[PDB]
RNA sequence: AGGAUUGAAAGGGAAUAAGAUUAAUAGUUCUUAAUCAAGAGAAAUGGUAACAUAUCAUGAACUUUAAAAUGGAGUGUGAAAAUCUACGGAAGAGUUCUCUUUUCUUCUUAACAAAAGUAAAUUCCACUGAAAUGAAUCAAUCAGAGAAGUGGAAUUUAUUGGCUUUGUAAGAAAUUCAAUGAAUUGUGGUAUUUUUGCAGUCUUCAUAAAAAUUAAAGGGAAUCUUUUGCUCGUACUAAUAACCGCAACAGGUCUCCAAGAAGCAAAAUCUUUAGUUAAAUAGAAUAACGCAGGUAAGGGAAGUCGGCAACAUAGCUCUGUAAGUUAGCAAGAAAGAGUAGCUCUGGUGAUUAUCGAAUCAGAACUUUAAAGGUUAGGGG
């Protein structure tokens, strides 16, 4: 697994056509946007709610989105 | 304390059978296989360990980047900088002496 | 610091008034039982002195054994810095 | 042993297969004397030496 | 171009881990997350330098160098784990008419990668040029073929880059609670052991493997996605019942992991996790003669081939120690004294008033007067 640092790369990754799945996890302090690509599982630790919403709109509707919470699926 | 067992079927404390015991979720301890300690490179003349090149297994050098298996210099990776400096002076001073000694003295 | 004790299903077995005087007369704030002048007395709500939640369970279990009722009742933390009693 | 050659393992398997008794129906044949297999063996009684 | 076959399930070697699952298999299955090999879609900069740059930035024949690939001892030390411990807690359990802010349990994290923060050791580079000689280690050892100082570069430290931290990752797992759903998962130590590296020192009439395979150099010839990964082993015992001794034989048979007390000690003795209470039958009575373990008045080898057997000495500290001698030893010679419990006192540091280590010495008081439960030289 790899970790992306700032906001610019994740959108470029999201807009890239190499995506396969997206899973969003909400923790007691932050929100993680794990993007499942072909090779790696990129993740992004987000602590700003407004910036998280911007990310959620950036997700193409065709891809499958999994929401994870205190109870695992 | 938690006691462990060999995971592979080797049962002797050989050089290639080294292990490390690390902790794991639930308090259990698991067994890893650690790599052998390797030597680096040596100057072709003075036999000193070269700087700038890691001490890894021979095959792992191919995995490294092209710039990470050598030093950007003449005879880089096979001769130390001191080894190289003596080479240049020998090649220049002896040749210059040959022009004065012989070759229209 | 404010420990709260719930007896909502066992107050018939143990009247609160008997518990108030016991905690007042048994807490060893400095190794002395009964010198709990900084103790607000079922809640304890004391900040001047240093106590512990696990300390509160100690006397409560000690209290139950004194009255020979320990075999019937069990003190269980309610995950809200308090204790609730079950059967 | 845990480690064995392929051909050796198959020869082990046959010795397992041959360690069986006479089926009941064969014992009911007319003029039958073969009631028990005298070539039988057990691991703790006789070592098959292979 | 150079020499054929075979020879290691302990030598060399491309690449996988955590959790879960079965009546039984699992670095092999499942979930998740990775890695490796083979394929498919006039030719670069920076740094004074040591040297550095997500593939970059061409590099044939031929040749060389290095790695794979190298004894042992002993000392110091970095890091991890275990044990112990300091502060702060959360949950559960045990004791409780005598006390105990109490005693115990849980508080975890992989392969592979990332680079907030920050280490120890060694070797090099630049400036300068050391004598009134300095620098340093437990020990050493080093310097005008250049010390110390200041500023840098590199390598090693069980994967990337050593440790904390991060992704994986809390959604797992552990401990509780309710009847599937809920809670928590800090920070340290100038302590011991183990493991793994590193640094120098000592030692040899001992110098402590090779190839497959890989990279680099000298030379200048030429002009991210995706597929596949075949064959064979894989159950179980590994031994006071699965192996070899005719057997469920007190014999024999190579290895890995390794808690507390006490102690110099992996010793004897007791206990925790795990395992087991059966391992060629028992019950009653308590004769002789036995096998194994003991004691004994007074005397003390008078027994006997012979002190055979047993008794006796036994740790640590201090004092003291002969003849003889290859001058190294004898020597723990021989011989004598001290040692318990409790209440105290002082010495040995770190950091800059706070904190920390077992070690040594000394003093009052008390008693059943103290190595002796176990372990543990008889001497001349």
């Amino acid at each position: 697994p790899k970790q992306v640092q700032e906001f610019k790369q994740i959108l470029k990754l999201l807009k890239s056509g190499s995506i396969r799945a997206v899973r969003v996890k909400t923790n007691g302090e932050n929100t993680k946007f794990k993007v499942r690509c072909a090779k790696y599982l990129y993740t992004y630790i987000c602590a700003d709610k407004a910036k998280a919403e911007e990310l959620k709109k950036a997700i193409p509707k065709d891809i499958h989105v999994v929401e994870i919470a205190k109870k695992a699926p | 304390a938690v006691r462990v067992t060999y995971v592979r079927k080797h049962s002797y404390n050989t050089k290639s059978n080294g292990i490390r015991i690390v902790k794991t979720a639930g308090g259990n301890m698991t067994v890893q296989h650690r790599q052998k300690i390797s030597n680096g490179v040596r100057c072709g003349d003075c036999g000193c360990v070269l700087a700038g090149i890691r001490h890894i297994r021979p095959h792992q050098y191919g995995w490294l980047g092209k710039s990470k298996r050598t030093v950007t210099r003449a005879y880089g990776g096979v001769k130390c900088h001191k080894c190289v400096q003596k080479k240049i002076l020998r090649a220049f001073l002896i040749n210059e002496h040959n022009l004065i000694k012989l070759a229209a003295a | 610091f404010s420990c709260t004790i719930d007896l909502t299903n066992c107050t018939d077995f143990i009247e609160p008034k008997k518990l108030v005087t016991f905690f007042r007369q048994t807490i060893k704030v400095q190794g002395r039982a009964g010198n709990t002048k900084g103790i607000e007395v079922v809640t304890i709500t004391t900040s001047s002195a240093k106590l512990c939640k696990r300390y509160m369970k100690y006397l409560m279990k000690k209290y139950l054994k004194k009255n020979n009722l320990r075999e019937w009742l069990r003190v269980i933390s309610d995950k809200k810095d308090g204790f609730e009693l079950k059967f | 042993t845990g480690h064995k050659g392929f051909s050796y393992k198959l020869k082990l398997g046959k010795k397992i297969h041959q360690n069986r008794g006479v089926p009941q129906w064969f014992r009911m044949k007319t003029g039958n004397t073969i009631n028990y297999n005298f070539k039988r063996r057990h691991w703790n009684r006789r070592k098959m030496g292979m």
